[PDB]
């Protein structure tokens, strides 16, 4: 089925040609466009004041790159390197010593916020849900030094909130 | 010694060279091009600026990711200097203005500043303290600038005596003082900026050339008036204290070596003047060569 | 008919004799080529069956709905293109046997 | 700035002789980077070669891999994929119209329809969470299904947007001066439209009837009903109007897709292609092993070459896959309608002046992301 | 059709445009990759791969990354024979090292022969 | 074998089989292979001589129109004496069927200005020439598209690494943009994910 | 076996085409180096041009020399137009040291450079 | 909860702290070495050792399909008692 | 709402599509969040007692492509029968 | 939180001054907010 456009000519009836000539010589449909944009003048504007009203989001937004931990416990990461194995921009750098008490751990867990493309493949891939995208998007960094995160930056970033990520993981242990 | 002072691989742009240079001032001309040669070497420039963040912003991406570091300092205190040279390999002293101000003049900068920073550098354990001086700065008359730099040479020889006193000639480059002074309107040997700063970086990375003072020579050494002829042939703040400084003394000092003894090849005035002398509108190369 | 849909293709008023002279020239220029290839058999079969579909049909709409590859003058265009290949395929020797084989270790895929 | 391109025109004045569109300015090495990466880890490269078709490129890549891998995806996956395909088609046509307007002058309809585009970005936010690059279409059906409280919101949007697009045709569309600006220019002979490799909206405008959705239904497009508009002359006025009535047909397809939606299943039930769900992962063993080595090793793909294409709103967006029997794609290559349209720039603008040349660049949806490959 | 050429060596090395340091300084190595002997699976055999020699890797002094001045230190080329390996390696103009495809020993060991009467082939445990 | 499996439809397999046999009969001269894949698109493997007669035949002939041209890439593999593959792709507007005409070549043998028979092939030919170096003979105008001008090396080859050899920055000595040998900050940790045990036993090549 | 030749028949027309191409680069240098206003003498530019011709002198095939004729022809066309800017024309040189002499000992001090 | 270096500043959970012959102290001029103020090794012995009167027991991480996947651990020794590799918390059997 | 009657008549007059009804400033149409927790269906798997993977052996169906070549007749068929010419769509045709 | 205007103008913070030795009567920041109100304010939930 094809419903095509413009197979029609302006018919040569005298009223048709004088109405089209009145459109020409009297600018009528132009003034109709003026009336359209004035109808949008008198509307109420659809803006939001930013620094007092932040914009809406989802529970499934992808944010901040924090490390979590157990409920009053140890670091939920294990250094199992999956997040580097699926990180497409390869911004994850992991080096893993085992600690003193026999359990396996890290030395160095680094993200390049310059390099990260914010997919959450590490979110879909961390087998214990340690590294989780956060809610917020406010870095605005003055330096190119600060945008290379280390393990203590990520753990302090996880210290800056849990109850947010608690509500998000409670909203997303069902779909993902 | 401890690691990471060893260099690695090639040089420049995350090719780690083995020197850590604490450079004073350098928001002006010659310190900026020296920072550029150190970033081309791929080193760690510790620079204190005492200014607005905008000028050090315009020199900021010269070095690599985090190899530069910026910090405050001043010409009056000492704790900021010691906080600057906490962990330094080498340090070069380049500070000095051609005009007097309200709070700071030619005196007590060349008389105060190298004493204190040389003192705390000798305390905090640096090597290769390189202090600049003007060429032929003596106790000769009509030049407060030259006599203050001569007293500065005497003081740098005094405290931390194993210091590299250098004396480059009247430099010309991309942002020259006196050439641009000619743009808005007795032999003399000027020497181009990259010869000087290549000599500086070669003398800072080629040890056994340390403690012995070095002098730079312009490879023309002709009259001022023929140079005015050439610069207006190619080009179609005015205090006369400067004009006494540029008329007073122009001679050689054979008491010490120069360019080709250091490992650095000179470049004459003509080619570099073809480089920098733009602004014809919106070649007559004379070079009469007086001795 | 009135002002067909495609832009550069102006309308036609003589379908019949145009297609007849085009297909007779098809059969002649194919008559230059010997039957040493099966190409002559295939092209002769399709062209004569198409022309013999056209002959015993006088109509216009039935001539379009019966003769495939519509609508009307695109068939004429395509036939002119086939006569262009007929002229170009006197030359170039498509019927000749093969040019030399590859080194033959090639076309299995998984390298 | 008048995308970003080098234009080297040569002219008799207020007029023309001939030009050279130099592009390569936005070259990124995408094919080489895919030659070193795996399938899943390089799906975002297809998501952001073109950036407007944030789901149609996903659908084309996923059908390339599913066509190579012998997997028929489940029905609810197909319907969600078709729904997001029509939505992204709507967003792509509305960008083409509005950046044509902002190129021509014409300030205010850009901002009306970018309010609309902010709402549809908000629907992508609720679905994946990403603002724009919702990658989200894993090969083997769509992962992470749409949450509760969405479809009636799409229904509300559908009503209000049909009103807003009627109002947009009120604003533009038989205006005296926009017709006066662009009717005379850009005629394309349909025979030359076939031979110059023009595809998509160009074949809509010049004559000949063609649409991949009507010809080769690669998905559940056969079970929904619409009618594609055709242009009557080569005049880009017709091309513009064809884009508008394709938008209105996109609204019809979304209406029927909300009408006949089955509550079947998210993904395929083939754990050797897609990762398992998180509950069976954290409980049982084979799900964990498939999870772990599926993300690391990457699922093997049988060797062979394939080619596919969809009607992206530019045109026949094609991908050619070459796979050594491995976990990497060996070489992929992209048929870009933007590149093919950019080739015929001299033949669109051989006898017209430079402001209309910029109007001819604007009347075809170039982005110069996809035009680079 | 029986045109110009005579069989000479090939000179693509002037056509690739890489500088002379990487023309002549490095040396290739052509081998079948050994079976990853913590596993025993022989699918990763049967391809003649080309690699290059290595150079230094220093610490990134800011993050502790492996940074290097080595563009070609991420190469491997998978082949199916040795003649074409040598032909391509000299066709691009560099020296090279060829190794052996060391096949496993052909054995014939069996259960009853492990369970003999007098012989010392006696597993003593199963 | 029925649910969640993309079904074949062997009627189209038979129709394209008969068409391929038709093509092999009517052009006996330049045909080495006419293969049909199970997902039913035609592939025809071609000696690099009669490519222009093949295209002038398969643009026309009223039994198979194929006006529609698509991708061309000479997908580079080593291990063969002829490294490169010109992969023409064609679709008929009238017939809804996709054929691929793959002819072979090595690093010096050209094709002979195929732009004169498909007008879309102009920037495609110039693209393949710039990215690979596969010279195309008697073409009207060859230039460089999709590279830098000062760049050279034909980067889509396998010998060209993932990074390059030149790298730009801005130096303040001569106050311009200059190039350097490339100096990474991270390794690009290359992974060997070639795990054994033969996930596809249908394609087992024979040994010596 | 045999090869379809590209342009020439033996090494002689290859030498003739490259000769003519060098004539074209000779008449290309001074007008363009005035037009872009670089900082290099015409002697230095021409001598590094003929140095670049000295770089590939030992090539023994007609095909490769024809392909270099194509290379130099394309580069000469896009420099005789005003496309390739000051950056690329200066990028033909080396104003980034790289001073490294071929002394064994000077390469031995800062090492791992065989 | 940090120790103190021979330089005097804060060491981390890993003993990585610098020396006087370094210079990343001089890149720490005026900006904080952001140390973790809550070490994980110190937060293991603080937990109550659960003493389950079964033999071989499960471990999840406190919540179905959250935390780590299940692991079933043995409790046969009486001097080197139980420890999950994931949960990192001890177990005994006490009748 | 929050507008007087005169400008309400202006917004109805200056564009006759009744702005008061459908105005894209939604007030309480916005859905309540915190949905009750869902379950998820599984289609043609997890049904026990039969579900052999070799039955739905999807991947291993990759046959190699069948080849015809290296090196009276009711024939000369097209690759497909001719595609049917389309229809004037009854939902407002033209014309 | 209003229940009268449209969506996105439901909810708003109003910041105060001098909260970390800052004198922030002027120049208010993003993320001066505690995280539970950051959950509330983006309408990730309809509940305070
Ligand atoms: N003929 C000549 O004058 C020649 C001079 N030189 C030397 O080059 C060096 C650099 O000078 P140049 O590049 O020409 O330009 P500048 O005069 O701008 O460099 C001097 C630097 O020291 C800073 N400075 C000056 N006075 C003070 C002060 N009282 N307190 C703190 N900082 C101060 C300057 O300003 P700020 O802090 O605002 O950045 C600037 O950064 C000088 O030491 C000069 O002796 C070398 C060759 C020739
Ligand atoms: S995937 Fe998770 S547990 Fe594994 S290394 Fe990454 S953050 Fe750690
Ligand atoms: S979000 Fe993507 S790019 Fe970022 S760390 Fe995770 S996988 Fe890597
Ligand atoms: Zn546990």
């Amino acid at each position: 089925t094809y419903k095509y456009v413009n197979l029609r000519e302006p018919s040569m009836d005298m009223k048709s040609v004088t109405d089209r000539a009145a459109q020409t010589l009297l600018w009528t449909e132009l003034i109709r466009g003026l009336g359209m944009t004035l109808s949008y003048l008198f509307r109420e504007p659809a803006t939001i004041n930013y620094p007092f009203e932040k914009g809406p989001l989802s529970p499934r937004f992808r944010g901040e790159h924090a490390l979590r931990r157990y409920p009053s416990g140890e670091e939920r990461c294990i250094a199992c390197k999956l997040c580097e194995a699926v990180c497409p921009a390869q911004a994850i750098t992991i080096e893993a010593e085992p600690r003193a008490d026999g359990s396996r751990r890290t030395t160095r867990y680094d993200i390049d916020m310059t390099k990260c493309i914010y997919c959450g493949f590490c979110q879909e891939a961390c087998p214990v849900d340690a590294i989780v995208e956060g809610p917020n998007f406010e870095f605005s960094t003055e330096t190119h030094e600060e945008l290379l995160y280390n393990k203590e930056k990520l753990l302090n970033n996880g210290d800056k909130w849990e109850a947010e990520i608690a509500a998000n993981i409670q909203a997303d242990y069902l779909y993902r | 010694l401890h690691h990471a002072v060893i260099p690695h691989g090639k040089g420049g742009r995350s090719s780690v060279s083995g020197i850590v240079a604490t450079v004073f001032g350098a928001t002006g001309f010659l310190g900026r091009y020296l920072v550029n040669h150190l970033g081309r070497m791929g080193s760690q420039v510790i620079v204190p600026y005492r200014c607005e963040p905008y000028d050090t912003m315009h020199l900021r991406p010269m070095g690599d990711l985090g190899q530069i570091i910026f910090m405050d300092w001043n010409g009056r205190d000492k704790d900021s200097i010691r906080r600057a040279v906490e962990h330094s390999n080498v340090v070069i002293n380049l500070v000095g203005r051609e005009w007097e101000t309200k709070n700071f003049d030619f005196e007590d900068v060349f008389v105060k500043i190298p004493q204190a920073i040389a003192q705390v550098s000798k305390e905090a354990g640096v090597e290769k303290f390189i202090h600049i001086s003007h060429l032929n700065a003596d106790i000769k008359s009509s030049s407060k600038y030259l006599r203050n730099k001569a007293v500065g040479e005497k003081e740098v020889r005094e405290t931390f005596p194993e210091a590299t006193i250098i004396k480059p000639a009247d430099i010309f480059g991309r942002e020259d003082r006196f050439l641009n002074y000619f743009a808005n309107i007795t032999v003399k040997q000027p020497v181009y900026i990259v010869d000087v700063t290549k000599g500086i970086i070669n003398a800072i990375k080629d040890p056994d050339a340390r403690g012995k003072t070095f002098a730079f020579v312009g490879p023309n050494r002709y009259l001022l008036f023929d140079l005015v002829q050439y610069v207006f042939a190619v080009a179609h703040w005015t205090t006369r204290d400067k004009v006494e400084r540029i008329h007073t003394t122009d001679r050689t000092l054979p008491h010490l070596p120069g360019l080709e003894d250091l490992g650095v090849q000179a470049t004459p005035l003509e080619l570099k003047a073809i480089e920098v002398l733009r602004r014809h509108r919106t070649s007559e190369i004379e070079d009469v060569q007086p001795a | 008919k009135k002002t067909t849909g495609l832009v550069g293709l102006a309308v036609c008023e003589t379908p019949h004799e145009r297609l007849k002279i085009l297909y007779t020239k098809i059969l002649d220029v194919l008559g230059h080529i010997p039957k040493n290839a099966a190409y002559r058999k295939y092209t002769e079969q399709i062209t004569n069956e198409k022309l013999s579909i056209v002959k015993a049909e006088p109509d216009v709409k039935k001539l379009e709905e019966q003769l495939q590859g519509g609508q009307i003058e695109e068939v004429i265009l395509q036939a002119e293109n086939e006569l262009s290949l007929a002229r170009k395929m006197i030359q170039w020797k498509p019927w000749e046997p093969l040019v030399e084989e590859p080194p033959a270790s090639q076309w299995k895929w998984p390298i | 700035h008048p995308g970003v391109l080098r234009l080297v025109m040569e002219l008799s004045g207020e007029m023309v002789r001939k030009c050279d569109p130099h592009i390569g300015l936005l070259h990124r090495g995408t094919e080489k980077l895919i030659e070193y990466k795996t399938y899943l880890q390089a799906l975002p490269y297809f998501d952001r070669l073109d950036y407007v078709s944030m789901m149609c490129n996903e659908q084309a890549y996923s059908l390339a891999v599913e066509k190579l891998l012998n997997i028929q995806p489940p029905p609810r996956a197909q319907w969600i994929r078709v729904l997001f395909g029509e939505i992204t088609r709507l967003l792509n046509h509305i960008m083409a119209v509005t950046t044509h307007a902002l190129d021509i002058g014409a300030m205010t309809p850009f901002f009306w329809m970018f309010e609309e585009r902010e709402k549809m970005f908000e629907f992508y936010e609720r679905v994946s969470g990403a603002r724009m690059h919702a990658a989200y279409v894993r090969p083997g059906g769509v992962h992470q299904d749409l949450p509760l409280g969405l479809m009636d919101d799409i229904y509300e949007f559908s009503k209000n947007f049909s009103l807003r697009i009627d109002e947009l045709e009120e604003m533009l569309t038989n205006n005296r001066i926009w017709r006066n600006r662009t009717v005379d220019i850009g005629v394309v002979t349909a025979e030359d439209a076939l031979n110059y490799g023009f595809s998509g909206v160009m074949l809509r405008g010049s004559g000949i009837q063609w649409d991949l959705r009507k010809t080769q239904p690669y998905d559940v497009y056969d079970q929904v009903e619409f009618d594609v508009p055709i242009g009557s002359r080569g005049d880009c006025y017709d091309r513009y109007l064809c884009r508008v009535e394709e938008m209105r047909q996109s609204i019809r397809i979304i209406s029927q897709c909300l009408n006949k939606m089955p509550p079947g299943e998210i993904k395929v039930d083939d754990a050797k292609v897609s990762p398992p769900k998180r509950a069976e992962m954290k409980t049982s063993m084979e799900s964990l092993i498939h999870h772990f080595k599926l993300y690391t090793e990457g699922y093997q793909v049988p060797p062979g070459a394939t080619y596919t294409a969809i009607e992206a709103p530019k045109g026949e967006f094609g991908v050619y896959l070459v796979s050594d029997g491995s976990s990497r794609p060996y070489r992929c290559k992209i048929k870009a309608p933007g590149f093919a349209h950019l080739a015929g720039l001299d033949k669109m603008s051989k006898g017209h002046m430079l402001a209309d040349v910029v109007a001819i660049i604007g009347t075809q949806d170039i982005v110069f992301g996809e035009v680079d490959r | 059709t029986q045109l110009i050429t005579v069989d000479e060596k090939l000179d693509i090395t002037t056509l690739t445009g890489v500088p002379e340091e990487h023309i002549k300084t490095r040396k290739a190595r052509i081998f079948v990759p050994a079976r990853n002997n913590m596993q025993s699976g022989v699918n990763n055999t049967k391809k003649w791969k080309m690699e290059f020699d290595t150079r230094e890797r220093w610490e990134n002094p800011l993050m502790g990354w492996a940074s290097t001045a080595d563009p070609l230190s991420n190469l491997v080329l998978t082949f199916s024979t040795k003649e074409d390996a040598i032909a391509f390696a000299e066709k691009n103009g560099w020296s090279y090292d060829v190794e052996e495809r060391k096949v496993p020993k052909p054995k014939s060991k069996s259960y009853g022969a492990n369970f003999s009467w007098n012989k010392r082939t006696r597993v003593s445990t199963k | 074998t029925r649910p969640t499996v993309r079904p074949r439809n062997d009627v189209a397999h038979k129709q394209l089989s008969a068409f391929g046999e038709y093509v092999a009969e009517i052009l006996p001269k330049y045909v080495q292979q006419v293969q049909v894949s199970c997902f039913s698109e035609l592939e025809i493997c071609i000696h690099p001589d009669g490519v222009i007669p093949v295209l002038t035949f398969l643009r026309d002939h009223s039994n198979a129109q194929f006006k529609s041209l698509a991708d061309l890439t000479a997908v580079d593999i080593p291990t063969r004496q002829n490294r490169f593959e010109i992969v023409y792709n064609l679709l008929s507007l009238r017939f809804n069927s996709r054929i691929r005409v793959k002819t072979y070549t090595d690093e010096l043998t050209p094709v002979e200005s195929s732009v004169s028979v498909y007008k879309a092939a102009n920037w495609y030919e110039r693209e393949i020439w710039d990215m690979f170096g596969v010279f195309f003979a008697n073409h009207p105008d060859l230039r460089r598209i999709l590279t830098d001008y000062g760049f050279e090396g034909h980067p889509f080859r396998k010998d060209f690494p993932l990074s390059g050899y030149v790298e730009l920055r801005y130096d303040d000595e001569v106050k311009r943009v200059v190039a350097e040998p490339v100096e990474l900050a991270q390794e690009f940790r290359k992974f060997d994910l070639n795990s054994p045990w033969e996930a596809f036993p249908a394609y087992r090549q024979p040994p010596e | 076996t045999s090869v379809k030749p590209i342009f020439s028949r033996d090494m002689n027309e290859a030498k003739r085409r490259v000769r003519e191409l060098y004539r074209a680069w000779y008449r290309e240098v001074p007008n363009t180096v005035h037009l872009f206003q670089l900082d290099i003498s015409v002697k230095q530019g021409r001598d590094k041009v003929r140095e670049m011709f000295k770089k590939n002198a030992h090539v023994t095939d007609p095909r490769v020399v024809d392909l270099l004729v194509i290379k130099g022809k394309m580069e000469l066309e896009e420099t005789i137009n005003v496309w390739k800017q000051r950056t690329h024309v200066m990028r033909f040189f080396h104003e980034t040291e790289a001073p490294r002499p071929k002394d064994f000992l000077s390469k031995f001090y800062v090492g791992h450079d065989p | 909860g940090v120790r103190t270096s021979p330089t005097g500043e804060k060491v981390t959970h890993t003993g990585q702290v610098y020396d006087d012959e370094d210079y990343r102290r001089v890149r720490f001029v005026g900006r904080q070495k952001e140390v973790n103020e809550n070490f994980a090794i110190d937060l293991i012995a603080e937990q109550p050792v659960s003493q389950v009167g079964s033999r071989v027991i499960s471990c999840d991480g406190g919540g179905g399909a959250l935390g780590h996947p299940r692991v079933y651990i043995n409790l046969d020794k009486e001097t080197k008692t139980g420890t999950c590799g994931y949960c990192g918390l001890q177990f005994r059997q006490q009748h | 709402a929050s507008a007087t009657r005169l400008i309400q008549g202006l917004r109805n007059w200056a564009s006759g599509r009744d702005l008061q009804a459908k105005l894209q400033l939604r007030y309480q149409e916005i859905s309540k969040r915190t949905q009750p927790p869902p379950k998820l269906p599984v289609g043609p798997s997890h049904r026990l007692s039969n579900n052999y993977y070799c039955a739905r052996d999807g991947r291993r169906e990759a046959m190699p492509p069948s080849i015809v070549m290296s090196s009276s007749e009711k024939k000369a068929v097209s690759p497909a029968p001719p595609i049917k010419r389309w229809e004037l769509s009854q939902d407002e045709p033209y014309l | 939180e209003d229940n009268k205007q449209f969506f996105g103008r439901h909810r708003w913070v109003i910041y105060t001054t001098e909260m970390n030795g800052k004198n922030t009567f002027w120049d208010v920041d993003g993320s001066m907010v505690p995280p539970e109100w950051h959950r509330w304010l983006h309408c990730m939930t309809d509940d305070p």
